[PDB]
């Protein structure tokens, strides 16, 4: 019989948040987090609100904040004890309801990089699939399996402070995997929007992105290459570079995009 | 804008094209529809990376010949064998020779595709594929993206619809849709999960790009947002849906857990074995035996854990044996299924073997449609009849391109090609600029009516309660071998949980977020196709393909080549009854690039 502290809002009454306390059989439960929600919410308390889709961790939808640490409810396991398992929304997020955080923010961000393959030339008929050796695919090994779920994101005290300057570390791992994509051609310009003091060197390597990573990827490993790449591959005319870019998104709907 | 209907804050939009779903197969319409310059809006449930399609693991069959020679002319053979000779011949013509464009395309837009020692793309071998019109070997046609190809694609289709500027509404769960009283979709109504406001779309062409309903059984691959919800508004509005029988098992899913295992791991070498330690696969479907027709492996295995050899301590399942390949491609080429054992079934691949059991995965049923992704209703005399402002895309709709069983790594091709082609069709009805449509004067009073007594419903049963009761019948009355008997013991017990949803009660009153009634309405989605599919199963009284009737053991071409269409009789699941009405395939491929495959026996 494991207790499950449970944070509670109602957008309607707007009263203050408070955590409400559940009883719950282990017996007669699944061994992940999300199985004890779900179980709670049709059996107690349905008025209860998460978000969860894929249920094996693939989505990215599941993520709140367990015992102080984030993580995904699906894949976290309930530990057994005493002590109350506190369960939480996304650290420093407004909540929606109960334990469904507010990510617009994060969406927005990642707008921003513009995560699509750019090419100076367009595919010329009659041609079959852009090369790319094996050597080069493994380097974008570890950063094409981010699923959003935004735990490294809601994990580091910079965004906590400056979220709507700090791209923080998912978008700028995402920065990263299109920076190091052989395929892509505009690896300068990339480099160059990025190359803020606000937006990238924010990052004082606290390491809690990697920390909480569910999907075991190391955000913070990543920043430091791009820090030192774009270091190395600074020039006076950058700045040129990202005006150039910006003229030519001047007929762009309206929306966060390069400028 | 501003209205004010049964007083709710009514917004009124009025675009030229609305996609509901953001899954594969809608984000790939929406970036075409914005490419051919008309006004769209795609209405999603959730973020688009977060859809079902994120989780497929195997890959997408494309003739590039990267491995080996190809034609996809071969690939098209092989579809239509798989299909057992219900889907339609002119669809595959369409989705197999363009195989090879669509995903060289995702390509180009940056999906980090596995490559070979050249530079091309790795092609994985996958089962029901074959070279030279069956009379070659194992044809490797499923080009891959390590175990990740869904996250791929997913990802590099929302990367495509960012770079094309697509307007998204996100966490806006669609109602039903405005039809005309002539019979012609006008748009859909939604509402917002965030703000709590109902939004009136209204669009000259309608793509519904929902998925399936495969959360109806109590174990399932699917997501728990996969409930349905296009299948149960184009229901709600009088329309056929098809081949609702035809539900796939896939052979290999964790056990009890009800994960996936993706399809590529006996394609690079994994084994299924018994109690007795025996590769049984090779007693069914010789020459192919862990290769062959997911329908065939999962009634194997299902009659083996019957016959007594099963493995475990219930002897209740069957063991998939990786471990005798090489560590670094099964780090290499299944990097996502070690970690998903590891957790869920705490198994160390490279060193013990893992729990599976035949699991449903896919619904080959969906919205009937025609070649060009517009959905039909037919008629006595036009069994092509097309709805004329909709069209549907992906796991929802039913061009018939998988007919009885698909094969693997064919439904992420028919979200790229379908959705291709859906946006292809609508550039040509409705022009790139338009007078806007003319929303009926009484568009959506029915759908906030029914809202609103929803959202006060205060009735005994609760609906977490009839949910289950519904899955367990699915489970228990629709398994992978069906018997006559106990489909008409369920298609009892359905009609009982349809006339049930009338005391069903909710607890959360307010509009934002409320998750509660937001399932109360899936499972009216839920159960209006839970019961078509058990009526039109037990209806059919042969065995093709997924539907595998014990009574009647044998495939009837002469008297059952027909497409079963079912039709829900009134708008509200409480008040309805299943009719079934049928309607013919299409055999006759679309150009004479491809021939006629006659109907003949799928020993695989
Ligand atoms: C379940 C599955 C499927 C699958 C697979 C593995 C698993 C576990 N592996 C595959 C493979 O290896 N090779 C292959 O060829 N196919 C594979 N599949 C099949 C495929 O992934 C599924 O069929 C998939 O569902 C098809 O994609 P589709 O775009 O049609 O659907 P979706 O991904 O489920 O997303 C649908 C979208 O619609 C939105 N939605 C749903 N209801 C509403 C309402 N009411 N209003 C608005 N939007 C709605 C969903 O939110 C989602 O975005
Ligand atoms: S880096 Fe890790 S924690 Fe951050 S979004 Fe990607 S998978 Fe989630
Ligand atoms: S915790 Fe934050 S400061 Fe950098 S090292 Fe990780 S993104
Ligand atoms: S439900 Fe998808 S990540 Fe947990
Ligand atoms: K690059």
């Amino acid at each position: 019989m494991q207790t499950f502290r449970v944070y509670r809002y109602d957008p309607l009454l707007q009263d203050k948040p408070h955590m409400q306390e559940f009883n719950i059989d282990l017996a007669q439960c699944g061994p992940m987090i999300l199985d004890a929600l779900i179980k709670i919410k049709a059996t107690q308390d349905s008025t209860l609100a998460f978000r969860r889709s894929c249920r094996e961790g693939i989505c990215g939808s599941c993520a709140m904040n367990i015992n102080g640490k984030n993580g995904l409810a699906c894949l976290q396991y309930i530990e057994p004890g005493a002590a109350p398992i506190d369960i939480q929304p996304l650290p420093h997020t407004y909540v929606l309801k109960d334990l469904v955080p507010d990510l617009s923010n994060f969406y927005n961000q990642y707008k921003s990089i513009e995560p699509f393959l750019k090419r100076r030339r367009a595919k010329q008929p009659g041609e079959k699939e852009y090369y790319q050796s094996i050597e080069d695919r493994e380097k974008l090994d570890g950063m094409y399996e981010c699923n959003l779920c935004a735990c490294c994101m809601t994990s580091c005290p910079s965004y906590w402070w400056n979220p709507e300057y700090y791209l923080g570390p998912a978008v700028l791992l995402q920065a990263y995997r299109w920076i190091a994509d052989s395929r892509d051609e505009f690896t300068t310009e990339r480099m160059a929007w990025i190359n803020d003091s606000m937006r990238l060197y924010r990052c004082h390597g606290i390491m809690n992105c990697t920390s909480c990573c569910p999907k075991g990827l190391d955000p913070a490993k990543a920043i430091a290459k791009m820090k030192a790449a774009i270091a190395a591959a600074y020039e006076p005319g950058w700045t040129k570079i990202v005006a150039q870019e910006s003229i030519a998104n001047k007929k762009r709907e309206s929306g966060m995009m390069y400028a | 804008a501003a209205a004010a209907a049964a007083g709710y804050a009514v917004h009124d939009h009025f675009y030229d094209a609305v996609v509901v779903g953001a899954g594969g197969a809608g984000l790939r319409a929406a970036s075409g529809l914005v490419a051919h310059g008309l006004k769209t809006a795609c209405i999603s449930k959730v973020f688009p990376t977060r859809s079902h399609t994120v989780a497929a693991q195997g890959g997408i069959n494309a003739a590039l010949g990267n491995m080996t020679e190809d034609d996809w002319r071969w690939h098209a053979y092989d579809t239509v064998k798989g299909s057992d000779w219900l889907g339609d011949q002119d669809a595959i013509e369409h989705m197999c020779r363009l195989a090879p464009q669509v995903v060289l395309e995702l390509e180009s837009y940056g999906l980090p595709f596995s490559r070979t020692k050249e530079g091309k793309i790795y092609q994985r071998a996958f089962g029901g594929q074959s070279l030279k019109f069956g009379k070659g070997g194992q044809a490797y046609r499923c080009a891959a993206a390590a175990d990740r190809t869904g996250h791929a694609i997913l990802h590099t289709l929302y990367g495509m619809s960012l770079k094309y500027d697509c307007l998204f509404f996100i966490e806006y769960f669609a109602l039903d849709l405005i039809m005309d009283q002539d019979g012609s979709c006008k748009g859909v109504i939604a509402m917002s999960m965030e703000d709590g406001s109902i939004h009136r779309f209204g669009a000259h062409q309608t793509v519904i790009a929902t998925g399936g309903y495969g959360r109806a059984y109590q174990s399932c691959t699917s997501a728990h947002t996969c409930t349905g919800d296009g299948g149960g508004m184009v229901s709600r509005a009088g329309l056929p849906l098809q081949d609702l029988e035809f539900v796939q098992f896939h052979p290999t899913g964790i056990f009890p857990a009800g994960c996936l295992m993706t399809e590529g791991c006996r394609g690079e070498g994994g084994i299924l074995r018994n109690s007795e330690g025996e590769p049984f696969m090779a007693r069914y479907a010789p020459t192919a035996k862990d290769l062959a027709s997911r329908d065939v492996v999962s009634r194997a295995m299902t009659l083996e854990i019957r016959e007594g050899r099963g493995v475990g301590p219930n002897k209740d399942h069957i063991y998939l044996h990786l471990d005798h390949l090489p560590a670094e491609t099964l780090r290499e080429r299944l990097p996502g299924i070690s970690e998903t054992a590891k957790i869920f079934a705490g198994v160390d691949v490279t060193k013990e073997p893992i729990p599976v059991l035949p699991t449903v995965h896919y619904n080959m049923g969906g919205i009937p449609t025609n070649w060009k992704a517009q959905c039909l209703n037919p008629t006595s005399s036009d069994p092509n009849k097309i709805v004329p402002g909709l069209l549907a895309a992906g796991e929802a709709g039913s061009a018939s391109v998988h007919g009885a069983n698909r094969l693997g790594a064919n439904s992420l091709l028919d979200l790229v090609v379908f959705g291709r082609t859906a946006a292809d069709t609508v550039a040509e009805i409705v022009k790139p600029n338009s007078p806007p449509v003319t929303l009926p004067k009484d568009a959506g009073g029915g759908t906030i009516d029914r809202f609103d007594k929803i959202r006060h419903a205060k009735g005994p049963v609760s609906t977490a309660d009839l949910r289950s009761k519904l899955q367990r019948t699915m489970q228990t009355r629709a398994p992978v071998y069906r018997n006559g008997d106990d489909l008409k013991k369920g298609c009892e017990e359905v009609r009982e949980i349809m006339k049930e949803y009338k005391d069903v009660g909710i607890k959360d009153r307010t509009l934002v977020w409320n998750t509660d009634l937001i399932e109360t309405l899936e499972l009216e989605n839920l159960i209006t196709q839970a019961a078509q599919t058990i009526v039109s199963g037990e209806a059919r009284k042969e065995s093709r393909g997924a539907h595998a009737r014990e009574d009647f053991t044998e495939r009837d071409d002469k008297k059952w080549m027909k497409h079963s269409l079912s039709y829900q009789t009134k708008p509200h699941v409480e008040e309805s009854d299943i009719v079934l009405k049928y309607r013919p395939v299409v055999d006759q491929p679309l150009d004479s690039e491809m021939h006629h495959v006659p109907p003949a026996k799928r020993v695989y």
